[PDB]
Parts: structure tokens; sequence; C-alpha cells
RNA sequence: AGGAGUGGAGCCUGCGGCUUAAUUUGACUCAACACGGGAAACCUCACCCGGCCCGGACACGGACAGGAUUGACAGAUUGAU
RNA sequence: AGCGUGUGCCUACCCUACGCCGGCAGGCGCGGGUAACCCGUUGAACCCCAUUCGUGAUGGGGAUCGGGGAUUGCAAUUAUUCCCCAUGAACGAGGAAUUCCCAGUAAGUGCGGGUCAUAAGCUUGCGUUGAUUAAGUCCCUGCCCUUUGUACACACCGCCCGU
């Protein structure tokens, strides 16, 4: 119930927010990707896939696009979404929260096990 | 093998000029370094040159990096009958 | 497209981007004073480069 | 050999028959009908046709998409 | 009382974003929903610290000893 | 006879064991264990999950310019235009 | 102080002075050097001088942890690296056991090379300061030699007796 904020303003800012002010309300290793140059040289699915989250379905659960990527800083532009990012060998689903923003999408998928421990 | 017809005329003139050329092993190289005037890669070169090894018109020799090609008269005389030449130009190495 | 495809990862910088003049592998490599060149076929034509046992 | 995983087959290419007797027209007189927009471009030659789908036509080695 | 932004030791919150101090109750609590905050997102950084182990991303096959009996 | 120590505490690295879809393998007293010049983010890579290309030179026999096949576009499709 | 290193066939990654911005890591211009010339008289560390500290797990020790800022690279999450502020655990000279060492030697320091796009807790060298103890033994631990016995020669991991 309680308001979410980063840093001071709301989500629709950040939707209304653009690129060159991100850079600086993101954190220093965030926006040395962004200010970097343009996603061509290799982020070519970086451009269809901010095109496949821009493409808009009507009133339901949201569109399912798994995804062979685990550098991807995540943007306000496609929170609320439904991806699943590979793991090696299958992918973790992780519903988009507003407070998701900041961070890596490979990050927040487990890759390993965690280690048990029997008998040696 | 879906090599072009130009590209390899062109290594065949240059094989009957002198019949000696050197081509080091890479795969991953789209241009050959002596042949700048055209776009001509080096691997499509190399298995035309085995090609001709098993053929039997030239021999092979690899040293450190490059494969070494050498022409004989029985290869002459097929790139003779190849580029249908008369027999009156010669390539330079018999020559003095 | 598989002509394109091909070279996708650039060899600017990294291990990759140099191998052995003699040999082709791209282990045990010296860089010092441009060899470029492993350190076992190193030992076997060390003589023949005027490199000698002195120290 | 045959595994687990399924191979998909090479693209197939079905041998078409009286192709090349499907460019012109041929009527009483010996003027030429063709069916096919020319390429206009120097990538490909004048007599390099389009191909013919059902909405756009689309060029061969030049690779070049002419919408409507 | 003109003192450097850059001397303080937080900056940019993700609450609010202004440069401030911190009390050592504040300082408790601040990390305390910071380790609720990572469980609740479901990070790997939270199943690191709720599990104990490293979070800075280290070796623990030899060192670590004095993790558990 | 001594000196510096190690083995004790924390930290880096290797091996064994456990775990892992994979934690690739050699090296087990001197004469293996900061060794392979091996400080592995990607190539390294030899390990797992996934998808294409041939790089089947060629000898013979079925096919041949009337076509034996590669190179691609609205869109389901992994992962990629 | 001294070994050094310093712009590349494939190849593109060189070493830097000077002058501004910023606490800082770093940012922009500005020259030199294919090298005793330019970095560089390589103004290195240790040490010395003058305060502060006062036997208290403390101003020792900086493990662990949060946030922010910079560079390399297509990409740093499983922190690449560095800088700034907070966080201050174990540790009161370590049992059995065990290693290296005779003069510029051990040891305390710092600097080069390899590793290197970013790069040293490793290794190889360089340099500063610079000792205690001994000119012997076979006790321990191994090696070598002589003599002696052999029913052993594939040689004690040997040959060989009886139920
Ligand atoms: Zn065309």
């Amino acid at each position: 119930f309680r308001k979410f904020t980063y840093r001071g303003v709301d989500l629709d800012q950040l939707l209304d927010m653009s690129y060159e002010q991100l850079m600086q309300l993101y954190s220093a290793r965030q926006r040395r990707r962004l200010s970097r140059g343009l996603r061509r040289k290799q982020h070519s699915l970086l451009k269809r896939l901010r095109k496949a989250k821009k493409e808009a379905p009507p009133m339901e659960k949201p569109e399912v696009v798994k995804t062979h990527l685990r550098d991807m800083i995540i943007l306000p532009e496609m929170v609320g979404s439904m991806v699943g990012v590979y793991n090696g060998k299958t992918f973790n689903q992780v519903e988009i929260k507003p407070e998701m923003i900041g961070h890596y999408l490979g990050e927040f998928s487990i890759t390993y096990k965690p280690v048990k421990h029997g008998r040696p | 093998m879906l090599m072009p017809k130009k590209n390899r005329i062109a290594i065949y003139e240059l094989l009957f000029k002198e019949g000696v050329m050197v081509a080091k092993k890479d795969v991953h190289m789209p241009k050959h370094p002596e042949l700048a005037d055209k776009n001509v890669p080096n691997l499509h070169v190399m298995k035309a040159m085995q090609s001709l090894k098993s053929r039997g018109y030239v021999k092979e020799q690899f040293a450190w990096r490059h494969f070494y090609w050498y022409l004989t008269n029985e290869g002459i005389q097929y790139l003779r009958d190849y580029l249908h030449l008369p027999p009156e130009i010669v390539p330079a190495t018999l020559r003095r | 497209g598989h002509q394109q495809l091909y070279w996708s990862h650039p060899r600017k910088f990294g291990q990759g981007s140099r191998s052995c003049r003699v040999c082709s592998n791209r282990h045990g490599l010296i860089r010092k004073y441009g060899l470029n060149m492993c350190r076992q076929c190193f030992r076997q034509y060390a003589k023949d480069i005027g490199f000698i046992k002195l120290d | 050999k045959s595994y687990t995983t399924p191979k998909k087959n090479k693209h197939k290419r079905k041998k078409v028959k009286l192709a090349v007797l499907k460019y012109y027209k041929v009527d009483e007189n010996g003027k030429i009908s063709r069916l096919r927009r020319e390429c206009p471009s120097d990538e490909c030659g004048a007599g390099v046709f389009m191909a013919s789908h059902f909405d756009r036509h689309y060029c061969g080695k030049c690779c070049l998409t002419y919408c409507f | 009382y003109k003192i450097p932004d850059w001397f303080l030791n937080r900056q940019k919150d993700v609450k609010d974003g202004k440069y401030s101090q911190v009390l050592a109750n504040g300082l408790d609590n601040k990390l305390r929903e910071d380790l609720e905050r990572l469980k609740k997102i479901r990070a790997h950084r939270g199943l690191r610290h709720f599990w104990g182990l490293r979070v800075r991303g280290q070796h623990t096959k030899t060192t670590g000893r004095r993790g558990r009996t």
C-alpha cells in the first residue's frame, strides 16, 4: 500500500524522463554502459528485445519472451513484464517489480544449485 | 566448394606466369595479402591447391605456418590444356 | 547470415589475438621483443636465433 | 546418425519445370510481354527480374525490397 | 556547515536520493531493511546474505571455516 | 652451536572429499600439490546445455545448361536481422 | 640506488614530461624518444629529525559489510581494478611435528621483467641497510667404499622343507 519512488521521483515520471538524465539518476557503473555509445555493435538483439517489450498486448497477464541474455540492465520502459533469462540449462521466471530496476537480470536468476552436503 | 570462376582463373594466370606461390595457414583471413587488387579469399585458394594435390599436379611442403606449392612439367601441360594456350609461351621458371 | 556470424568475437584483445608462429598453439607465448612464439619451440630453435649459454 | 533429438532436413528446392518458358508471353506477334518488373539498379542486370509474391516483388542478389 | 558532499558515508539513497549522514540505530535499521529488501526482491546477493555465505564473490572451499559446526 | 621460521589467527592459491546437468583432465614420499610458464568475466576450453556451415579432397556409378544448388523479404520459431 | 622496460609484418595494446579541472582515483590539450639524448640527475623504500599517542583487543591488526565516483573492453552480476566515507571480527607470539642458512650471507625493505586490453599475495632479477653462531661430527637422516657369508643369478618381490 506504500508508495514507490526512486530517489524522489515516481514511476510515471520515470517513463517520462529520458536517457541523458537517466544516466545521472542511475549509478556510475550503469551510466558508463549508457554513455559508451550506440547499441548496435553487438546489441541488435537488445534493440529487438526492447521492441518486443514495446509491443503491447491487451489487459491480461504479460507476454512471455524467453531470452539468452544475462548482462541486461533493466529499464523502467519494460517494468511489469514476464520474462525468463537463460541459465545455461533452463529459464528462471521472474515477474518484473517496480523496484526491480537498477540491477542485472542475470543477477536475479539463480544459476548454480545451492550446495548440499551428506557424508564425505 | 561454392567458389566463383573469375578469381580461380586469376589464380591460374598468376600461376602460369610464375609456378610458385606462398600462402599462410589462416582460415580466419578474408583477404590475400599479395592479391590485394581484387577481393579473393584464402581458404578457397588453399582448398583449390589441395585439390590440385589430389589430382597430382603440385607437391606440398608445410614448414611453420605457410603452405608451399611447386609446379611440375606435367602440371605445366595441364595448365596448357586447361587454359587452352598454344605451346609457345612457357612459365618463367624454365627460362634463363 | 553464416558469413556475418562467422566473425562475431573480435580478436582486438585477449589471448586470442596472437598464437605461436611455429607450432600454432596459444600457450606459453613470448611477447618480449616481439618473438610471439611458444616456449618449447623457443628452446628447440634458441640456438639458431643466436641465443647462447653464458650465464 | 538418428539420435534422440530429431534432425530438421535441409531446404530441398523442388525442381520446377518450364520455368524459363514462363518468363514471356507467346502470341501471334514476336514481341515480348513479361509478367515481372525489371531491375533498374546496377547491382542486378537488365535481364534480372523480380520475384512473384502475393504482395511485393523482391530482388535476387541485390537483396533490395521495393514496397508500394 | 559547509562540508563536502562526497565526504559523507551514504550518498544517493534509494528512498530519497539526497546526501545525508546516519546514526548508529539508523545504520542498524538501514542495514536491516536492506536485508529483507534483498530477501523479498529475491536476488543472488539476498540469497547469499540469507544463507550467510560470502556475498562479495570470493572462494569458500578452503577459507571460511567458521561458518557453522 | 645458532638465526629466520612454518605448523597457531585472518586472507590468496592448488589438491582431496562433497556437491554439480558440468564443477574437464594430468601430476600423489623425496623426485605432485603459486606445477603445465594454468593470475580461467567472453576466445582460452579439452566440461554441460543449445543452432547453423562444410572444411566429404576425391575414384567409380545414378543427374546435367531444359537447371546440381547457395545467397533472402511481411510473420510462428530458439538466440540472433 | 641499480638491473631494466619503452610506438608492433599478421596488430590495434609503447614509455612519458609540461599546463589546467577535481579531495581522489581520473578527464582535456601540449611536446620528446625508435632510445646514455625523452621519461630520468630514474629526488625509491628503509632509515634520520620534531610532535601526537601511552600498556588498554587501544590511534595495533583491517578480515567482514553498505553506498557513491572513475578507467579498460562488445559485455564486470558470481563485487575485473582503483578511489572516498562508514563497518573494526579472530589475534596477548601458537601443541605434536617440520624447513632454509656460513659474508655483503640470512633477515627487514623498496624497484624492474614475465604474466598484461584492464594485472601480482606468484616467479626471475636489481638495489638499500645488514647481523648472531662454527672452521666440526657420523648421534639422527641418507649416500658411497672395503671386508665377510651365500644352497641367490628373472638375483630376497629370491631359493627352499614337510603334513
Ligand atoms: Zn535488384
